[PDB]
């Protein structure tokens, strides 16, 4: 008998006969309260009653239904969530019906730590990950960058080893928004945990793919950060064709990202004993000033630091 | 004013004629920010960048006593409201009447668990977020009364109950793990002097695993780099003296890339929106990185400025993040709250105050009455409060059990 907290015929717990036996325990804020919240009548009612059943550790079906109301009033109350999990195991509740419950509440408020942790506890208990990728995909369809959703997704995939169709899902979301940095992060999570980036064919496939994206949307920083991220590993100087290939986009696709990437390639060439040390250094230093004074002034302090640092290092 | 310069119009987003949810939402924001920047021009007055101290003060001193039911969503984060407010009053240079201070102390006493640590309100199970907030608030107060509230033996015991074999910490018993717990733990343990030889064994290594391909740090290994988690990861490492466990250079590039060329404020993660609270979580990283690189004897570091545009950040905060009615915010059009008031103010203070050894250099945009009290980049409470607290707790021996 779940009388909805939003139902027009919802009645306070103090006006409920099946609760008339128990006294509500009010909150002890002290004689001189600080950051004291002027609770609503409903909030106050539900919590005074929650305190009562918790204090007496009453593991009843009535207590279980009440935590649902206390959770709906404040889904961030981790104490209530704990007791709810306590009652889920005591009353031996159908955990699949609880998955239905958590699916709904997460749909309602997806930016909450407690709801996702609770869903993970249920999936662990049932050792059943079959609804996960699909549920998460529905949340990502509403907010493709929800941090908890992506975190839960990484957990399910790693825990249950569900890697097989993720790179395809990544390609899907990248088509929807090639600027979704969460998806670029997922791309790396999948590849590094499956094939890895040492497989030259993968690396080639990834660099080529990324370059095509850069060509299409030159000012998309995610594609640039991903390019830097997968090569930066072994050292950008280790790839002699790259500098050339980027220097070509100098007129057509030349955002301050192309400029900054060139300085990065140069920094690594210097540290890696390249030909024309004096020359290469001057090019890098020249770009640092163009960036500091002109192309990327918001980061002037950074680019000057890079300039100074490069000088001290490779004079 | 850097934001108001003509050449600044050139910093507007360039979508390459390829619109996506990302470019559309950013453009909406830049559009709204531009209307703010140009408001002076259209109304023909001289831009007067003023921090509405008195407005912020009434809001703060009032929220410190009571709050409307709109705050029911923060009923499990009351020690946070105390910290956010007392710290905002502290940055603004407003005093805590000894009567208010004792009241706050008594409240946090009710929030403290018999098992150590503090819960989000009287009688709530202990959690690390409100434990960090409760401890920081008591340190801002800095009285012997405040200091004595904290049960140091139960606190250490609580921290051990959360410690994991892999080096991480749960946020609370039966809860989740992410970089925040490492920072919350390293903060309260260092301030109270309860760090045993093995308490943080493996913690620096676990945090290091949170650093990804972007250079920043995610909530748990594998996750996208974020400003709130990156501050927690780096600040925790600085406390543990293990900053070197991270690739400091890739992190420097990542955080500096988070400042929005147009809006001037910081975004939380690549390709997302600017937000006032990140004036602290992200910009707060620059002082930390300055100290770390300086420890490594970096010769190219500045002797007057942080490695971010202090001017642009102060302009974004002063022009775009103040609610006329008092209080600060995420961005124009957002509602004010004590969280954003605390971090917008915290970030302003970081933006105004540079210091590296013997060097000190301020940069106070707008009227000089704008200058705020300095904030310690690791703990985010006054530097004086840190020294005062640690010195006090050092008179006590580390709990042995
Ligand atoms: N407009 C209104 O009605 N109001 C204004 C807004 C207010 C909530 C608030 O200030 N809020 C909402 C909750 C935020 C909270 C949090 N909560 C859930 C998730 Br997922 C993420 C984060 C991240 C921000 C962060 C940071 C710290 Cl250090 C500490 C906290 Br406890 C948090 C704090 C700000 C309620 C009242
Ligand atoms: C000590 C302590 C408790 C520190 C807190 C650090 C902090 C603020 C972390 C952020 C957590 C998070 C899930 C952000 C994404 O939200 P979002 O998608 O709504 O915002 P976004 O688009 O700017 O990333
Ligand atoms: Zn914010």
């Amino acid at each position: 008998g779940f009388l909805s907290l939003d139902s027009p015929t919802y009645v306070l717990y103090r006006d409920r006969a099946e609760w008339a036996d128990i006294d509500p325990v009010p909150q002890n804020d002290g004689p001189s309260p600080v950051v004291q919240i002027i609770y609503s009548e409903k909030f106050r009612d539900v919590y005074d009653y929650f305190r009562a059943v918790l204090q007496r550790d009453e593991r009843s079906e009535r207590a279980f239904k009440l935590t649902r109301d206390a959770i709906e009033l404040n889904a961030a109350n981790y104490t209530v969530w704990h007791f709810r999990r306590v009652l889920l195991r005591s009353l031996q509740k159908d955990l699949q019906e609880e998955m239905n419950y958590i699916t709904a509440i997460i749909e309602e408020q997806p930016k909450n730590y407690q709801v996702w942790h609770h869903r993970r506890v249920l999936v662990e208990w049932l050792k059943d990950p079959s609804q996960e990728l699909e549920f998460i995909a529905d949340i990502l369809n509403q907010d493709a960058k929800n941090y908890h959703a992506w975190q839960h997704r990484q957990w399910v995939i790693q825990e249950f080893r569900l890697w097989d169709n993720e790179l395809q899902y990544v390609d899907q979301l990248l088509k929807e928004d090639v600027r979704n940095n969460s998806v670029w992060n997922q791309r790396h999570f999948v590849i590094s945990n499956t094939t890895g980036y040492s497989d030259r064919a993968v690396l080639e496939r990834e660099v080529q793919y990324t370059l095509e994206m850069i060509k299409l949307v030159p000012h998309n920083e995610s594609a640039w950060n991903y390019l830097k991220g997968i090569l930066q590993d072994r050292g950008l100087s280790r790839y002699p064709n790259l500098l050339n290939q980027l220097l070509d986009l100098q007129p057509s696709h030349s955002s301050p990202y192309l400029i900054a990437f060139l300085v990065d390639i140069y920094e690594d060439m210097l540290e890696n004993q390249c030909d024309n040390k004096e020359d290469i250094l001057n090019k890098a230093l020249e770009l640092c000033e163009i960036l500091a004074k002109e192309k990327d002034t918001i980061r002037k302090e950074y680019w000057r630091y890079i300039g100074r640092s490069l000088q001290s290092k490779h004079s | 004013l850097y934001s108001l310069r003509p050449e600044h119009a050139r910093e507007r987003l360039q979508d390459d004629s390829v619109e996506t949810v990302t470019s559309i939402e950013q453009a909406k924001v830049e559009e709204k920010i531009q209307e703010v920047f140009s408001s002076y021009k259209f109304n023909h007055l001289v831009p007067r960048l003023v921090l509405q101290r008195e407005k912020h003060f009434h809001y703060l001193k009032r929220g410190l006593r009571q709050l409307t039911d709109a705050y029911e969503c923060l009923d499990a984060s009351r020690p946070w409201l105390c910290y956010w407010i007392l710290h905002s009053l502290e940055l603004l240079d407003e005093p805590i009447p000894q009567i208010v201070a004792t009241d706050v102390c008594q409240f946090l006493e009710l929030c403290q668990s018999p098992d150590g640590g503090f819960g989000g309100g009287p009688g709530q199970y202990p959690h690390l977020a409100p434990t960090y907030a409760a401890v920081n608030a008591l340190c801002i107060i800095g009285t012997e009364e405040a200091y004595n509230v904290i049960n140091r033996e139960k606190l250490l015991q609580y921290l051990y109950s959360l410690k994991q074999p892999d080096g991480s910490f749960l946020m609370h018993v039966g809860g989740e793990v992410d970089v925040r717990s490492a920072y919350c733990a390293a903060s309260v343990a260092s301030l109270t002097n309860i760090i045993t030889p093995d308490l943080f064994e493996g913690t620096a290594e676990w945090i290091a695993r949170c650093q990804n391909w972007e250079g920043g740090i995610g909530g748990v290994p594998g996750m996208e780099a974020h400003g709130g988690y990156t501050f927690c990861g780096l600040a925790a490492l600085v406390i543990l003296k293990k900053e070197r466990s991270l690739n400091l250079k890739s992190l420097l590039q990542w955080v500096t890339s988070r400042q929005m060329r147009f809006e001037g404020g910081f975004q939380g993660r690549c390709n997302k929106l600017v937000d006032g609270c990140y004036s602290f979580w992200q910009a707060g990283l620059l002082p930390l990185l300055h100290r770390a690189l300086h420890a490594q004897g970096d010769p190219a570091l500045s002797m007057s400025h942080w490695m971010f545009h202090q001017q642009a950040l102060q302009e974004y905060i002063l022009m775009c993040c103040q609610c006329p009615a008092g209080g600060l915010l995420d961005k124009p059009g957002k509602s004010r709250d004590f969280y954003h008031t605390c971090y917008c103010l915290s970030g302003l203070s970081i933006a105004q105050h540079f210091g590296s050894g013997a060097m000190l250099h301020d940069v106070v945009m707008g009227v000089p009455e704008n200058v705020l009290q300095p904030t310690h980049p690791v703990y985010n409470i006054g530097p004086d409060k840190v020294i005062q607290a640690t010195t006090h707790f050092l008179q006590k021996p580390v709990p042995g059990f």
